[PDB]
């Protein structure tokens, strides 16, 4: 029962799986629908990193729980 | 002529549109890629309209009371899958049905 | 422990070198451009931090070797500032320093002293440059 | 005093004819010109947290190559007004929702299209279902049933 | 050989980070910190198929060793071959002092 | 090589508008077995094997990598290497042809 | 939707708390605020009053029909979850089994509620200083994406030979206890999460090489 | 403080890292 | 003239032929599907006997045709039941981080 | 039974080990894999869960 | 007993 000391600080990864297809991640070519930096720049505040990861719906979890 | 070939897939059409959107603002300089791109776009829109009309005619003249047998549909699904992913369909799988 | 927000230091920035960016975006009519092109930036606010937790860690890709550190000071008086790399001493060119890290693990100790009120503030940075 | 066959790992292989239908993990981000990445990530270690700001980059120098489609871009050779004034490929969340819908609603395609989201039509769901890989045990069973029906 | 080389090429052009979402992870209430107990199921299958395709000649060699060492002893281990008058006559003819 | 390949290359890099094709450019863009090993039979002379040309091709790290060397490689460098050779090759070839 | 949603959420929370019993714990059942980021604090105040002037679980609030399909009911559920989790975190020891069980349950339930509420259109609630930012904003147009995430901590020491670090500390993000350095000379290092999302990886033939 | 201490690193042999077999039947030179 | 409504909405599988319309109106599309699958298999065998990997254009067209026929058959509810056999998983990428313990590099 | 030991910390791995696809001799704990406590030349894609 | 090569032998013949 003694503390183990490593030569390097640990690593934190938020999501273990990523949405390989996503307008947030994979920016599409030919954006179809919508001095100073620019007018066309847009920011999006995600409600959390879970938007970039794969999560099941509550409905399917409940369905599987019913059996 | 030049006659830019028909795009093989949708990504090729997207890159055609990107190239056109890049070229637009120098027409007096390019003057030749624009016309071929536009002929290709015309052919594509024509084909899309023809496809829409043919699909409309198809879905409204299918049949009154025909149905597809389940065994044959299952065999066809499995064979389509196998052929799609480069595997092999045994010889006794389609001739006999 | 306790909670001690900073008073002298304010908004330390550590970002990628402008020269690396210029050489990755403009090839000087010579070679090919790179393929990674990842440029980072790390901002640290004087307030809303703690002087009892003054260490920070992050990793960098092997090409992100040249960094630059920009410091702002709330104390509008004359203060003494020293940046220490792996225990050498870089010299500045509001202050701006250019750092060239080494492969492995690097330690940056940024120190401010007031010398009027005689207050010291430290910021430690552990950085990993992967092989 | 049966022929056990090597597994047909269909989920691993790729589509031979139209490779634009593989799972996003198997596709090559080189036909849509997405190989080279231009990223800019700004952190802020303010208050026991970090406000990650992720930025994708597009060349501001390129005129009409990184800007949204608008009516003033196309000339008299186009009929784009109504279309511009008023998705197309799948994702991983949408694929997961499709699998879950098939698992819950077997063939009720409308409930499935509602479970996926308002972006996909019924036809797209039917296409994706047709292109999904099937189990290996079922393939062995079907092929062996045909073989036994031929040989007996 | 062409087909085998093509399959090996396709297998090697796969990504290393090849996790799999199993749709049964619902009952395993993963909290973004736990590790899914089925992330490596397509990776394991890809590795198995690749390595089995790369160890083909080894299996061939062991198979041919087995076959040779079981054929050379046909007349001594198989009854209806050991008991024919011709094999017995030959084995006797060899041992004539 | 191919017109759409040239377009995909010029679009990978963001310097697609800095290129102009000529007439000719457009018109041209539209178009025995020697036993090596001995795991199965009696091996032929090593000189004969050397006389033949080998081509694996399908594998990435060749047909053999020693245990210690492979065990002590660097993954970041090889990931970048594969990204340069396998995926970004067309863009670099176009940059070699055009863009001076 | 919202009716079936509440039914599913109740079933899921009942199923996920078999080991933690978080749903079967009793809190004062008369406490409520508006901004969640202060709940614990306010609760403390509450305690003091009702501690010097000297009821229900979550399942009981479900069966009595206390959460309405409006934003009010969802916020009540989120609030009660966070409250019971804070209570049980400050109750159990720092690193025992039930502590980390409660922490895991809180993470799961909070993420579930957030994702689901965002799926039904409900919510529960700048680059000028650096020349790098200047040249980037001059060269490229920036399509942005912002999110926040807490950072972790570890212990760090210096010896005759080298600098050494500890494992990540499993202290929950709800733990408000100030700190307790097990020994002096322990420095507290702040570990920052990983930035890249589409971080590349070598091919499969690289790890399946022939030796 | 802590400047005069030494590391005492932890060494693990690969034989110990993958292939240790245990139990009373671990060694063959045992009646068990 | 050009319509962006068509450029945005187009796929290489949008080339319905008269054979489909006839084999639908006259019933029995299944015969067309079976014959097309036989033709696909024969073309693939010929593609294997001489070493060539890329399928020809006609193979892509037969594949697209079979997919469209089956899609329109299922959509029109012209089947009693649909067989549902799917691998209940699917491949997905996975985050890839590096080790933090630095290298000794003897 | 059989006993496995993490290549980084002496502690033994329980119920699961992360086999290195390149070293082919060194296995890791679940925690030492979660936190990236392996060498700086290995990536997380070099390990497999067994 | 491992059907490593059976599919290709079968499809060629
Ligand atoms: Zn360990």
């Amino acid at each position: 029962g003694e503390i183990l000391w490593f030569r390097g600080p640990s690593v934190i990864v938020n999501e273990r799986i990523i949405n390989s297809g996503d307008p947030h991640l994979s920016l599409p070519l030919n954006r179809w629908f919508t001095l100073e930096p620019d007018v066309e720049n847009e920011k999006e505040s995600l409600p959390g990193p879970f938007v970039l990861g794969l999560r099941p719906s509550a409905k399917f979890t409940a369905h599987r729980l019913s059996m | 002529e030049i006659t830019i070939p028909k795009p093989r897939s949708s990504a090729q059409l997207e890159q055609l549109l990107y190239r056109y959107r890049a070229i637009q603002n120098h027409p007096k300089e390019n003057k030749l890629e624009i016309k071929a791109i536009e002929d290709t776009f015309r052919n594509i829109s024509r084909d899309q309209d023809i496809y829409e009309t043919k699909l409309d005619t198809l879905r409204k003249s299918i049949d009154k009371g025909f149905q597809y047998d389940e065994d044959l549909l299952n065999k066809h699904l499995v064979a389509l899958q196998l052929l799609e992913k480069d595997t092999d369909v045994p010889d006794y799988f389609l001739d006999l049905p | 422990m306790e909670y001690k927000p900073y008073k002298l230091i304010q908004q330390i920035y550590i970002f990628s070198s402008k020269n690396l960016y210029s050489q990755a975006t403009k090839p000087l009519l010579g070679s090919r451009p790179s393929c990674n092109q990842n440029w980072v930036e790390y901002i640290f606010n004087g307030n809303e931090l703690s002087q009892n937790e003054n260490a920070f860690s992050f990793m960098l890709q092997p090409m992100q070797t040249f960094l630059t550190l920009q410091s702002h000071l709330t104390s509008s008086l004359k203060d003494t500032e020293t940046l220490l790399t792996i225990n050498k001493e870089p010299v500045k060119s509001t202050e701006i320093f250019d750092i060239r890290l080494s492969e492995g693990l690097n330690h940056l100790m940024f120190r401010c002293e007031d010398k009027i009120s005689h207050e010291t503030e430290f910021m430690n940075f552990w950085i990993n440059v992967l092989p | 005093n049966v022929k056990k066959e090597f597994p047909v790992n269909l989920t691993i292989k790729k589509n031979v004819y139209d490779s634009a239908q593989d799972f996003n993990a198997l596709q090559d981000e080189s036909r849509n010109s997405r190989q080279i990445h231009k990223v800019y990530i700004c952190h802020t270690c303010g208050n026991e947290s970090i406000n990650v700001r992720y930025h994708n980059l597009r060349a501001r120098d390129t005129n009409l190559c990184s800007r949204c489609f608008q009516e003033g871009h196309f000339g008299a050779n186009f009929q784009s007004s109504d279309f511009i004034r008023l998705k197309k490929n799948w994702s991983d969340q949408e694929m997961l929702l499709l699998l879950e819908g098939i698992e819950m609603y077997e063939d009720q395609w409308e409930k499935i299209a509602d479970h996926v989201g308002g972006h996909k039509r019924v036809e797209d769901c039917i296409e994706k279902f047709l292109s999904l890989p099937i189990e290996d045990n079922y393939i062995r069973e079907v092929v062996g049933s045909t073989l036994n029906g031929k040989g007996g | 050989s062409a087909r085998i080389s093509n399959r090996i090429n396709e297998l090697e052009r796969l990504p290393a980070n090849l996790g799999t979402y199993s749709l049964d992870d619902c009952l395993e209430f993963i909290t973004k910190d736990d590790l899914s107990s089925r992330m490596d199921t397509f990776k394991i299958k890809a590795l198995v198929e690749l390595k089995s395709l790369k160890l083909l000649t080894k299996q061939k060699s062991i198979r041919q060793k087995l076959i040779n060492n079981v054929a050379s002893q046909a007349h001594h281990n198989i009854p209806y071959l050991r008991d024919s008058p011709f094999t017995a006559a030959a084995q006797r003819s060899v041992q004539i002092r | 090589m191919g017109y759409y390949d040239v377009l995909a290359g010029l679009s990978a890099l963001e310097k697609s508008s800095q290129v102009v094709f000529s007439a000719t450019e457009l018109q041209q863009l539209t178009q025995k077995r020697v036993a090596v090993h001995g795991y199965l039979g009696g091996k032929v002379s090593l000189a004969d094997a050397a006389q033949v040309e080998y081509e694996v091709g399908h594998s990435l790290l060749g047909s053999y990598v020693p245990r210690q060397q492979l065990e002590a490689l660097s993954s970041v460098d090889f990931s970048h290497h594969f990204h340069r050779t396998l995926e970004c090759k067309a863009a670099l070839e176009t940059h070699d042809v055009f863009l001076a | 939707k919202l009716v079936d949603f509440l039914v599913n959420v109740q079933s899921i929370l009942n199923a996920a708390s078999v080991k933690c019993h978080v749903v079967d714990e009793s809190f004062p059942a008369k406490f409520f605020e508006k901004n969640p980021d202060k709940i614990y604090e306010s609760y403390c105040k509450f305690i003091k009053n009702r501690s010097n002037s000297e009821l229900t679980t979550i399942n009981k609030r479900f069966e009595n029909g206390e959460y309405e399909p409006i934003q009010g009911g969802f916020y009540k559920l989120y609030h009660d979850i966070k409250l019971v989790c804070t209570i049980l975190i400050h109750f159990y020891p720092q690193g025992t089994r039930n502590y980390q069980l409660v922490d895991k349950f809180y993470k799961f339930s909070s993420e579930l509620l957030l994702r689901e509420c965002c799926r039904i259109g409900i919510a529960l609630t700048d680059d000028d200083a650096t020349e790098l930012d200047k040249i980037i904003s001059y060269d490229f147009i920036k399509i942005s994406m912002n999110y926040t995430v807490p950072i972790s901590q570890t212990y760090q020491i210096r010896t005759k030979d080298m600098d050494l670090f500890s494992s990540i500390i499993s202290k929950s993000n709800l733990d408000k206890r100030p700190h307790e350095l097990p020994n002096t000379n322990f420095k507290i290092n702040n570990v920052l999460p990983q930035t890249d999302i589409e971080n590349e990886a070598p091919r499969l033939g690289f790890v399946g090489a022939n030796t | 403080m802590f400047e005069t201490m030494v590391a005492n690193p932890i060494k693990v042999s690969r034989l110990q890292s993958n292939g240790v077999l245990t139990g009373p039947a671990a060694n063959t030179k045992s009646i068990h | 003239i050009i319509k962006l409504q068509n450029l945005y909405n187009w796929t290489p599988s949008n080339y319905i032929g008269d054979d489909e319309i006839e084999n639908f109106r006259n019933g029995t599309p299944d015969k067309l599907v079976s014959d097309s699958l036989l033709k696909l298999k024969r073309l693939r065998k010929e593609r294997i006997l001489n070493k060539v990997l890329k399928p020809t254009t006609e193979e892509r067209e037969l594949y697209f045709k079979v997919k469209r026929i089956l899609k329109e058959v299922i959509l029109a509810k012209k089947v009693s039941k649909v067989p549902i056999n799917n691998v209940r998983a699917f491949p997905v990428l996975q985050t890839n981080y590096n080790g933090s313990i630095p290298v000794v590099r003897a």
